[PDB]
């Protein structure tokens, strides 16, 4: 039977060209020009017959002595049919970008299924035997994320212009060398979806295996290799990080696509949000919080700007989306979570944390307004960069760190610019609650000399915003009000930082999308808001508090004592301070 | 300040563990940690029964600790099982628990659940009693803990049922310590 | 200690000393359970009886662990696992000889 399934008509040609891929891992399909794909579709059917006799002939007991000559002839087999499957894929991507019909798709979904399954018996078959399961297994996974990374990256370099270029190896090489991303479609998902299980097979390997245990590992099942030398070899055939993360930004966006479809191949966006997140968890795991010094170089030497906007704009994509939904909820945590492993791990450079910043519009060096109102993970990145920056400082007692310094000093300008103005904002046009806990506790890790500065700068901006009483007297104070607001936690929360201002940023921020962010609010200011506002739940705190409902107490040293000594130092000029107050209240 | 921890240990030992007072142990362990790692064989009997009293408290609330404070848990318990495998490899004559204890320690922090006997906990309390140690603070521990979660990312890839999936994190948490020590090698 | 991930990396170094150990109870069991049968022609002592017991039981259920741990293992198996077994069937039959 192994003769006869090795001895398949249609079979026959992929097989060869497997081989001939292996070597030199030059991995090459021959659909690559529209007229040739469709070729590739008319013999479809009998392809279609042959893979399913295949399959089943493999699927009765057959190859139970998994002997070397054996085991390679069946390793054979199913990376042939897996060969054969991708390039109905690579086919199938090419008509869709020139552009029985449905019966073709069908033939090629079936195909690109079955040969899958081959893969995946063959791969039982030597995982499970007794002579040959093990090295064995690995080195066939390696064959097969090569085939398929090969095969994924193809697909999406598949442009209509090289196509009508063309108008036949598809050499991955020649793509590379020479270096839209469209061809991306459900049988490229179905493929992405089972070349990451195997990627994050060989990576565990490496784990496990001591830190840093030579050449790119041979394309053999025999050959006996280190895991890092596969992975080596896997990254040497294609880059991988590129790869990934090609996909993931693929199959985000056609899921946003299909949302939108159902708004106005599968049209399920789960199933590429699905794929995405994999990928992310993947990329998060074996490779961010890979110990291997092998893994960390290869991916801070991977990543670059154009990763970090891309990643910029999706967190961007995620963040305004205004669509929990469900899958995209863990899409979405999945992403911070990625964030979040991004910003600590040191693989991402100054360099790069400054540009995913700059493309969020949190840049803490830029022009401008300062983005009153911060996305959700656009904030919470934004947070644990600036703190990151601040315990590194703290830790070696280095003076405050200028771009939080700068962040401070940006936004109280935006807010004086707002209180000239004042201007009532919208939710969207509002500093956000989480991003004013942040901002405080940032204050706090300042310095004497970076707190006192700020507190004089808040006493200037009221007293120049109280220089013209008759715009003020009609303008809304909505800003004016956050402004006061954030002086008077400053009055009662200058010398320390509180316990629960730790566990707001803790639980709001250092958290995925309690949904409800950790903070106070105004009980009769709120209940006001409600006397005439949407009846669901609270969709924004327009009204809240960060002083804590703090135990009345009588202005008998209600301020803080170094507050105090501040105040009535040469920096702040209090009595005439103290007077634009007065007046303020006009 | 010695004493105020025994409180935990012996407060708990009563009635089971107070999570209450959980985040006041973790503080310590970690607080001690480099004492518990070099310190004299006058108090060894002292920190040994500590370890092996804080390791069993942990696990019998491994199911149930606040999804925020399971972090503290996992850096302190990276600590005990850095005393543990350390005694394991050096066998030390001043040690005041059995290499059999210690395995079966290191075993329920990176297991669901520990399984040292009470007779021998009411032995370690006995061997603690021994007493043979060497507000504002609580706010600086709560800075530290927070500067500590900043750096200690979650990463967690891959009610009741959440509190056994908590349980099961921790698990994964001190496994990856353990191994993390090369300690299985050891 | 072994219910413990101590033995799960099946590294070369590691797998010859993780063959040792396995083998290591089988060859003490063996020799305990010929103990016992010296006893028994010969014929507290019901404790030892029941503690050589234990000890034969806790030796067979080592060797099966590190026999499964070669076998699902990705760098052990196979002909390995194979020559594990061959090697805990050797002891096991020998000892049957000599008991």
């Amino acid at each position: 039977l192994l003769r006869v399934c090795l001895n398949l008509p249609y079979f026959l040609r992929y097989i060869n060209r497997f081989q001939d891929a292996v070597l030199a891992n030059s991995f090459f399909i021959m659909p690559a020009t529209v007229a040739d794909a469709t070729a590739v579709r008319n013999g479809f059917h009998s392809l279609v017959i042959d893979v399913t006799m295949a399959l089943d002939t493999l699927s009765l007991p057959v190859l139970e002595p998994l002997n070397p000559s054996r085991l390679q002839d069946v390793t054979v087999l199913s990376l042939s049919c897996l060969y054969a499957g991708v390039s109905v894929a690579t086919c199938m991507a090419i008509l869709h970008v020139g552009s029985k019909e449905d019966d073709y798709e069908s033939d090629a979904a079936t195909i690109v299924q079955k040969c899958l399954e081959i893969y995946d018996m063959i791969g039982q078959a030597i995982s499970s035997s007794r002579r040959a399961g093990g090295e064995h297994y690995q080195n066939f996974q390696l064959l097969g994320a090569w085939c398929l990374l090969n095969s994924l990256f193809l697909i999406l370099n598949l442009s209509p212009t090289a196509l009508a270029d063309k108008g036949a190896a598809l050499r991955v090489r020649d793509i590379l060398s020479r270096t839209g991303h469209q061809g991306f479609g459900v049988l490229s998902v179905i493929l992405a979806n089972h070349a990451i299980k195997l990627l994050t097979s060989l990576f565990q390997d490496l784990q496990v295996e001591a830190l840093h245990k030579g050449p790119p590992a041979a394309l053999s099942i025999m050959a006996q290799s280190t895991s890092i030398q596969r992975i080596q070899r896997l990254i040497d055939s294609v880059p991988l990080m590129n790869l990934l993360l090609t996909l993931l930004s693929t199959s985000y966006r056609k899921a946003c696509v299909l949302q939108r479809q159902r708004k106005g191949s599968r049209k399920d966006p789960e199933l590429f949000l699905g794929l995405a997140s994999n990928i992310l968890n993947f990329i998060t795991s074996s490779m961010l919080n890979s110990r291997n010094n092998f893994i960390r170089n290869y991916l801070s030497v991977s990543l670059s700007e154009h990763h970090m906007a891309t990643l910029a704009s999706i967190i961007k994509e995620v963040d305004k989306d205004g669509l929990k939904g469900s899958s995209d909820e863990e899409f979405a945590a999945a992403l911070y979570h990625f964030n979040h492993s991004l910003v600590t791990s040191d693989l991402q450079s100054p360099n790069l944390q400054n540009t995913l910043l700059q493309q969020l519009g949190v840049a803490p060096f830029s022009e401008g307004p300062w983005p009153l109102y911060i996305h959700p993970q656009s904030l919470s990145v934004l947070s644990r960069l600036l703190l990151i920056w601040q315990h590194k400082a703290s830790a070696q007692g280095d003076p405050d760190v200028p771009e939080c310094l700068k962040v401070w000093d940006r936004f109280l300008s935006t807010m004086k610019q707002n209180a000239l103005q004042g201007v009532v904002p919208s939710e969207t046009e509002d500093l956000n609650v989480e991003h004013l806990q942040m901002l405080l506790l940032i204050f706090h890790n300042f310095t004497e000399t970076g707190r006192r500065a700020i507190l004089s700068l808040f006493v200037q901006i009221i007293q120049e915003l109280s220089v013209n009483m008759d715009a003020q007297m009609r303008f809304v104070p909505l800003i004016l009000a956050r402004l006061l607001l954030i002086f008077d936690y400053l009055l009662h929360q200058y010398s320390k930082a509180p316990v629960y201002l730790f566990e707001q940023v803790q639980h709001n921020l250092l958290s995925p999308p309690a949904t409800t962010p950790l903070y106070h609010g105004f009980k009769e200011v709120e209940e006001n808001w409600s006397k005439h506002f949407s009846s669901d739940a609270v969709p924004h705190p327009r009204f809240y508090c960060v002083l804590s409902p703090e135990a009345s107490e009588d202005d008998l040293n209600r301020l803080d004592s170094v507050a105090c000594d501040v105040l009535f130092s040469k920096l702040v000029k209090y009595d005439e301070l103290y007077a634009a107050l007065t007046a303020l209240l006009a | 300040g010695w004493e105020v921890a025994v409180r935990p240990l012996l407060s708990a030992s009563y009635s089971a563990f107070e999570m209450k007072e959980l985040p006041q142990l973790v503080a310590s362990v970690i607080e001690s940690e480099s004492e518990i790692l070099h310190h004299e064989k006058q108090y060894e009997p002292f920190y040994s029964s500590f370890v092996a009293l804080s390791t069993h408290y942990i696990t019998t609330v491994c199911s149930l600790i606040p999804r925020n404070q399971l972090q503290s848990v996992a850096a302190a318990c990276k600590v005990l099982i850095e005393f543990s495998l350390l005694r394991l490899e050096n066998p030390d004559e001043a040690c005041a628990v059995s290499q059999k204890h210690l395995i079966l320690l290191i075993k329920g922090l990176c297991t669901g659940c520990s399984r040292l006997d009470r007779t021998e906990i009411i032995t370690f309390t006995a061997m603690m009693k021994s007493a043979k140690l060497p507000p504002e603070l609580r706010q600086k521990e709560v800075q530290m803990n927070f500067l500590n979660q900043l750096t200690s990312v979650f990463n967690p890839r891959t009610d009741q049922a959440s509190a056994i999936k908590t349980k099961n994190v921790f698990i994964a948490q001190n496994v990856a310590s353990l191994q993390e020590l090369g300690g299985s090698e050891k």
